[PDB]
RNA sequence: GAGUCCCAUAACCUUUGUACCCCAGAGUGAGAAA
RNA sequence: GCGAUGAUCACCCGGGUGGGUACAAAUGGCAGUCUGACAAGU
């Protein structure tokens, strides 16, 4: 119903923030990706 | 084990751990359609079979990657499937409409459909009609009311096809998700362009787009466009 | 009166519409949105089910092709008695073909009337009472089914899956009729042993017990027609001068039905031979002319669908059935085999040494293309005359082979 | 004709490996993502993040952008150099695959050779060594 | 005094049964193809050979044949109502007359077997009593002709000393901490008994 | 002849079995339906040329289906005899296949007709 | 031109399911309970 | 109210992992279906 109370509106933005650091470990590092980037492109070739 | 999670869209799942690849929960299990892997993973716990879906063989697996936002295929809906090759895709899109949804499969070829028949047997939500896409109104009898329209024709003309089906067929507010091979319409120009017009095209036949995407590098000059049915 | 022509796959619905004029409004999308209109509008006059899938395959096919069929007919008749009434038919086609008719009908098909039937069939399951979505879900899948055989001609006589299953079936047929036997020598052979020795078949030896269960019962038994003239005086003789001991009537009996059993097994074996053959006489005739039924058989089990041995070269023919001994050889730098599974083939064995390699090769290749035409075929007919052309080209490749002597004369 | 036998069951099984390796790993998509909105202001105002009503991040993860309502014991370098070599092992099957290829033509060239038939050396100013068959037909 | 008919009834039993079930096995695949739905509801194999005696082709179907099939088995498991109304709608393909006369002929061989089989059960179970009443009351009519069949003889059973007995059917647990206790208990009364019979 | 198809007009078979002969001379064909089938297996094939006039037609119907699965244009040419002398062989051949090779001297040619197979196709 | 004849109708390895086991073997050979 | 007719003799948190024997299944792996224009007669 938007009856947000700031209260409300803190404690689900920590959820948001809980699980996205989760799901970055899941996601994974940006550097690995520079490497597995150029061997993925010589597969698809 | 792997740790299978959730996806944005229901009834799709990435098997995520060492080995990750986008996963559809088996309506069949054991057995695979098309011999791609298959995992099955303990859930409070019961073993739950899946299958992987591999993008370079169905281009609504390669719209998933390329982060498509609202896909009208979800559980408990009912989906006309046009371009039935084979069960290669359309054993996915039964996988994610479950047993209370259904999938209207249309073929013309002769022995693809023979193929496509032989699966049918295994899932039953699954209707196969061999019949042209070109002439509805040869399948009227067979087929209900459906929520989304989905089209991998690779046709000149397949604009036709998806506005004749959609007008008997498709509800309103629907789902209308196409597949464009820009090669087979125009060679001659750029693939953006061929898109472009074909956008144009569904937007006569009153269907409203919502978003398009590219399906690089899983193929080349190819998008997919999803669009709205807006009767009114 | 106004009425809507519906087509489902639980048979036909007629709904006569209130208003004379409906497909003449352009509102209909928001007159019909919801369930309770489409009913207040749309009552059903005359509901005729479909009995059974037979009569819903013809009944569809008339529908598929426009034509109005005999319940179409009679469901129609019904209403005749209202003068000067509309119909709404969902096609053209089937509207012209009423029209021919001579009803006392307005048939109208109209680009409006499409917000009808969708608004309708939208609420189909609502409208029909005591049919559920389920029931409806189902009935379709069971008509896609009908109609998609009928369409792609799948026919019950040309279907391999019954000769991989007969020819994988018949193998385990072999070997459990071999160790019953083994043992029906071994078990009645406490009482007899001497019997094994004269007479080796295993059918000659079960009916043998069949027959005489004892050696007492052996002088005045006669063997004639289960033994020739030497061999019956033998186990004669050897009955009475026999080193076994005496068995019950309680083991005899039971030796018996093993007995019994054997025969049995072997006059199948037989029936599925036979079986065997007629289905690789519709299937595959032309494979059949020229290498045979039981060759014919293993070689579509091997690669696994007749399609799939469709697509394989001659040569892969030609080796189908020495995967391990060529592919070792490959590896290895080491000459291939020749005959694979085909070494079995009657022509291949009319020849005589190297002779029997140039068959092969020639045998192959006229196995694929008497193959390719069996199963991409679209209007083969069940003669197998390819085949007997193919038989004679390799006949008389056989003979010019064969005439041929290395020896100077 | 042995070696070239020896040689092309070889890359046969590469590409078989090639084949099934490729099917195992998943290749983040790089394609552009079109939007259409109705109304000039919608377009000046649009945002990723609104419009898929993500965290910023999420918005660029393309296979799994989860709306903020769904958000709502490996150590991971080991997990990385594991995926990386699942990778590296599927391009080494490819180079082997190739590298089988480059081989089993040139045998092949040297087989034609051997056969039957009137053929001549050209030689390109590159250096590359070419045989041109004479238009004779076989009998 | 022979005991060779215990250790050749014994050889069958289990031979049938491993060729019971894989024919049997063979006759839901084929009759699978022509409706597959019917495997599921009688899982039991051996009322499958016998219920596909009776229905043979699915078109078949009469209220009178509804109570035949009912007096199959019972309707408490409610199969009876349940075949007809998948028989009525199914994706199963018609096969031919041919096809269909090799699974009732082969359905009706597997019913031989079992038939056989059991009337050989008896048979072993009479011929123990008469060969082996002592060990056969101990621990059973199958399993004391296990037993011998393993020593090879009722002779060498009896011959063999009470810790080699207990190792003879250690691979099949005939006999089977203190559930170890029992086991070796039981083992030297096998013996015991075993000398009974053979002497 | 319904079955086959595509079939090339009198124009575009003129350009094929210009690179037909081509192809022999450089030993860069593979005759016979039988040696092409294999090529697709290994996946060396740049496009395969067919004879419509063969009886029975079925004998070569299976490499169509292989072409759509692998994804190699195909095209059809009304005569059998004319496919054996463009090849260089005394025999009819029903069908031929032109061997992948990037270094060979009449690779442009060869692209310039698979463009226009792909067109037809 | 060219190994059917070392069962690709197969062997071995991996996964799943079922039924069991976590003692010694030419088993030991007088304790156990209190 | 005993016994020679036979006494005695792996891991982790009530629960989960590790190992071992036999049987069945796998469209799971090893695993990739030979070459390709001359031959025979006078």
């Amino acid at each position: 119903e938007g009856t947000l109370t700031d209260h409300e509106r803190k404690y689900l933005n920590k959820l948001i923030k809980r699980n996205s650091q989760n799901l970055r470990s899941w996601d994974l590092e940006e550097e690995v990706r520079d490497e597995l980037e150029d061997i993925q492109q010589s597969i698809l070739k | 084990k792997v740790v299978i999670e959730p996806h944005r869209h229901a009834g799709v799942y990435i098997a995520r751990g060492k080995e990750d690849l986008l996963v559809t929960k088996n309506m069949a299990p054991g057995e695979s359609v098309y011999g791609e892997k298959r995992i099955s993973v303990e859930e409070p716990p019961t073993k739950v079979e899946y299958r992987v879906w591999n993008p370079f063989r169905s281009k609504l697996a390669a719209g998933i990657m390329g982060g498509l936002d609202e896909l009208f295929i979800a559980p408990g809906k009912k989906v006309l499937y046009l371009g039935a090759a084979s069960g290669t895709s359309v054993s996915h899109v039964s996988d994610v409409v479950g047993p209370e949804g259904v999938v209207y499969a249309v073929e013309f070829s002769h022995r693809p459909g023979r193929e496509l028949i032989s699966m049918a047997k295994k899932r039953p939500n699954i209707i196969p009609i061999i019949e042209d896409a070109r002439h509805p109104q040869k399948y009227r009898m067979l087929i209900g009311m459906v929520d989304c329209v989905f089209a991998d024709v690779a046709q000149p003309d397949q604009a036709r096809i998806i506005a004749l089906n959609s007008h008997m067929f498709l509800k309103d507010q629907g789902g209308v998700v196409i597949s464009i091979k820009a090669n087979c319409i125009d060679s001659t120009v750029d693939a953006e362009t061929v898109f472009a017009r074909e956008v144009q095209k569904l937007r006569e036949e009153r269907i409203k787009p919502l978003e398009q995407l590219t399906l690089e590098p899983y193929e080349r000059d190819h998008c997919i466009v999803v669009g709205r049915y807006m009767r009114s | 009166m106004a009425y809507v022509l519906t087509e489902t796959s639980a048979g036909y619905a007629l709904l006569k519409a209130s208003d004379k004029k409906i497909y003449k409004s352009s509102s209909l999308i928001q007159d019909l949105d919801s369930s309770d209109k489409v009913l207040k509008e749309f009552k059903i006059a005359a509901f005729s089910k479909f009995n059974s899938a037979a009569n819903a395959l013809e009944e569809a096919n008339s529908i598929i092709e426009g034509k109005v069929s005999s319940q179409l007919e009679k469901l129609l008749e019904e209403i005749k008695k209202d003068k000067k009434s509309t119909l709404i038919v969902s096609e053209t086609k089937l509207a012209n073909a009423i029209n021919k008719l001579g009803l006392n009908f307005n048939v109208v098909s109209d680009a409006v009337t499409l917000d009808i039937y969708r608004a309708i069939k939208e609420y189909l399951p609502e409208l029909l009472p005591g049919m559920s979505d389920n029931d409806l879900s189902k009935m379709s899948l069971g008509l896609a089914h009908s109609i998609g055989r009928h369409k792609l001609k799948f026919s019950a006589d040309k279907v391999d899956v019954m000769i991989i299953q007969a020819i994988a079936l018949l193998d385990d047929l072999d070997k459990e009729l071999n160790t019953y036997a083994m043992r029906c020598k071994e078990w009645y052979g406490w009482h007899f042993p001497e019997l094994a020795k004269i007479v080796t078949d295993s059918v000659a030896y079960a009916r043998i017990i069949l027959t005489m269960g004892i050696r007492s019962k052996a002088s005045e038994t006669d063997l004639s027609e289960i033994l020739p003239e030497e061999i019956e005086e033998r186990v004669k003789t050897a009955a009475e001068v026999s080193m076994g001991t005496e068995i019950t009537q309680t083991d005899l009996d039971n030796i018996n039905a093993l007995a019994e059993q054997i025969v049995e097994f072997a006059a199948y074996r037989e029936q599925l031979s036979n079986y065997l053959s007629a289905r690789m006489k519709a299937i595959a005739p032309n494979l059949t002319q020229l290498v045979g039924e039981l060759v014919g058989a293993r070689l579509i089990a091997h690669s696994g669908s007749l399609i799939s041995l469709a697509k394989s070269p001659a040569s892969t023919i030609q080796i189908l059935g020495a995967e391990k001994a060529l592919f070792r050889a490959l590896k290895t730098k080491h000459d291939t085999p020749k005959y694979g599974l085909l070494y079995h083939a009657s022509l291949v064995g009319q020849a005589t040494g190297k002779n029997k390699g140039k068959i092969a090769r020639v045998l192959a290749a006229k196995a694929a293309v008497s193959l390719r035409y069996d199963a991409l075929a679209e209007d083969r007919d069940d003669s197998g005359d390819i085949g007997l052309e193919s038989r004679a080209k390799v006949e008389n490749r056989l003979s010019q082979l064969e005439g041929r002597d290395l020896r100077t004369t | 004709t042995q070696d070239s036998n020896y040689v092309r069951t070889l890359r046969q099984i590469e590409l078989k490996k090639l084949e099934k390796g490729a099917k195992q790993l998943m290749f983040k998509s790089s394609g552009n993502h079109t939007i259409f909105v109705d109304s000039r202001e919608k377009m000046n105002e649009f945002t990723p993040e609104k419009f898929f009503n993500t965290t910023s991040e999420m918005v660029n993860r393309s296979e799994n952008r989860l709306t903020k309502d769904q958000l709502a014991i490996m150590p991971k370098e080991s997990l990385d150099k594991k995926k990386l070599k699942k990778f590296k092992q599927v391009k080494q099957h490819l180079q082997r695959e190739t590298q089988l290829k480059q081989v089993q033509q040139r045998m092949d060239a040297q087989r034609e050779l051997l056969k039957k038939g009137s053929k001549k050396k050209i030689v390109d100013s590159s250096g590359k060594i070419s045989f041109k068959w004479k238009k004779q037909r076989k009998r | 005094k022979n005991d060779n008919h215990i250790i050749q009834a014994i050889a069958l039993l289990d031979q049938l049964d491993k060729d019971i079930n894989t024919f049997a096995m063979r006759v839901k695949e084929w009759y699978g193809w022509h409706f597959p739905e019917l495997a599921k509801l009688v899982p039991d194999n051996y009322t499958f050979a016998k219920l596909v005696l009776f229905i043979k082709d699915k078109a078949s179907l009469n209220d009178d044949s509804l109570h035949d099939l009912a007096a199959l088995l019972n309707e408490d498991s409610g199969i009876a109502q349940r075949v007809i109304d998948n028989a009525r709608i199914s994706m199963g393909q018609d096969i031919s007359e041919t096809d269909m006369e090799n699974v009732c002929v082969f359905a009706q061989r597997v019913a031989s077997l079992a038939d056989y089989r059991r009337q050989l059960y008896d048979y072993l179970c009479e011929k123990m009593h008469t060969v082996a009443p002592n060990l056969s009351e101990l621990i059973g009519e199958v399993i004391g002709a296990r037993l011998i069949s393993h020593a090879g003889s009722l002779t060498n059973l009896s011959k063999q000393a009470a810790s080699t007995v207990q190792i003879l059917g250690a691979e099949k647990a005939l006999f089977r901490k203190n559930k170890g206790r029992i086991s070796r208990y039981l083992a030297n009364k096998c013996s015991m008994a075993s000398r009974i019979d053979n002497y | 002849n319904p079955k086959a198809f595509p079939l090339a007009d009198a124009a575009l078979t003129q350009q094929i079995l210009d690179v037909v002969q081509q192809a022999a001379n450089l030993r860069q064909l593979k005759k016979g339906a039988n040696e092409a089938t294999k090529t697709l297996n290994r996946g060396i094939s740049e496009f395969i040329i067919m004879a419509a006039d063969c009886e029975p037609i079925e004998i070569l119907l299976h490499l169509p289906l292989l072409c759509e699965d692998k994804n190699v244009p195909y095209v059809f040419v009304p005569s059998r005899v004319a496919l054996g002398r463009a090849c260089g062989v005394s025999r009819p051949v029903i069908a031929a296949s032109i061997t992948t090779n990037d270094a060979s001297a009449i690779k442009t040619q060869i692209y310039a007709v698979k463009d226009k197979i792909e067109t037809l196709l």
